[PDB]
């Protein structure tokens, strides 16, 4: 008899995300996370985590974004009208950080827009540029497919919402892969997805200089305590919810 | 009375009329049964966001032809 134990966030609100015991049980060591305590998590670092003036200039996607995108017109417009209503009151030409939590092959990382108003690097003096970040544990072979495929989106929402043609090229939105702290077992990976973006929330990247040195971004004490403290966070909001 | 899209993994897309004020809770279960699955597997989701068993087309603000995406668990 599977209940949940919490929505979150808790009606009346709406677009709540339903836990249950069953998704409890990933948090257990050497279990692989799953999309639920993924979203949830996310969710709850944008909405009592992130500063303010964070929130209103970074959109997080749904995990199933990229899944959605990736499963007369061109084949990339093709993948952007499955996820055309995704961004239906949300202008991610004025963001600056946008999150994308990819899972390919049973394995997490992130892929983060950052500043896609800018068609280049400008210095004022910390260096900001337009590109794709890829923050990964371990190491994914299907980065650069990632990376090209979100360019590809990028380019259909923008003629889609500015009604320019604008190009991004790898020249115009260059990938990096910062050097942040790894895994060191083998079903870790949603678990540091969750650290960066928390972390990202508490040190945004505002300097774009390579190599971006992430190797110091949170203690390793902190990682080694999340999955229990992501449990607790979780107890704690089901009693009160409880209450209500 | 409206029409509404439930888009699959596979591609497959089926397609469903409902009432503005009906509760989307008997569309869900219709679609889990006529693939085989259950409620607990199934992720609903509209235009990205966590749809519940309460909510109604209306509360949406769903139009005729709108898509409800659907996706199973994924873990990594």
């Amino acid at each position: 008899l599977v209940q949940k134990l919490i929505v979150y966030p808790p009606p009346p609100t709406k677009g709540g995300l339903g836990v249950t015991n069953e998704d409890l049980e990933c948090l257990e060591e050497g279990e692989f996370l799953n999309d639920v305590i993924i979203d949830f998590y996310l969710k709850y670092l944008i909405l009592e985590k992130a500063s303010d003036e964070l929130v209103e200039r970074s959109h997080i996607f749904s995990s199933f974004f990229y899944k959605c995108l990736t499963r007369n017109l061109s084949m990339a417009q093709r993948r952007h009208k499955r996820v055309r209503t995704w961004t239906r009151h949300i202008n991610i030409f004025n963001k600056d950080y946008i999150f994308v939590p990819v899972n390919e092959s049973s394995h997490w990382y992130l892929a983060v827009i950052c500043f896609p108003w800018l068609e280049e690097a400008v210095y004022e003096k910390m260096c900001k540029r337009p590109c794709i970040l890829i923050l990964d544990s371990l190491k994914a072979a299907s980065v650069q497919n990632t990376v090209q495929n979100l360019r590809e989106y990028l380019e259909v929402e923008w003629e889609v919402k500015l009604k320019t043609h604008r190009q991004f090229s790898k020249t115009n939105m260059v990938d990096l892969c910062p050097k942040v702290p790894k895994q060191d077992n083998s079903s870790d990976c949603g678990v540091y997805l969750l650290q960066y973006v928390e972390s990202f929330f508490k040190d945004p990247i505002v300097n774009f200089e390579l190599p971006i040195h992430l190797e110091k971004w949170f203690p390793r004490h902190v990682i080694k305590t999340k999955r229990e403290d992501i449990r607790e966070l979780i107890l704690k909001l089901h009693l009160q919810q409880q209450k209500g | 009375h409206i029409n509404l899209k439930v888009a699959g993994q596979d591609g497959s897309v089926v397609q469903f009329k409902i009432k503005r004020h009906t509760p989307l809770s008997k569309l869900m279960k219709a679609y889990c049964e006529r693939q085989g699955l259950s409620m607990r597997q199934i992720r609903f989701r509209f235009d990205g966001q966590p749809i519940n068993e309460t909510d109604t087309p209306a509360q949406l603000e769903m139009e005729d032809e709108d898509t409800i995406d659907v996706f199973q668990q994924q873990t990594g």
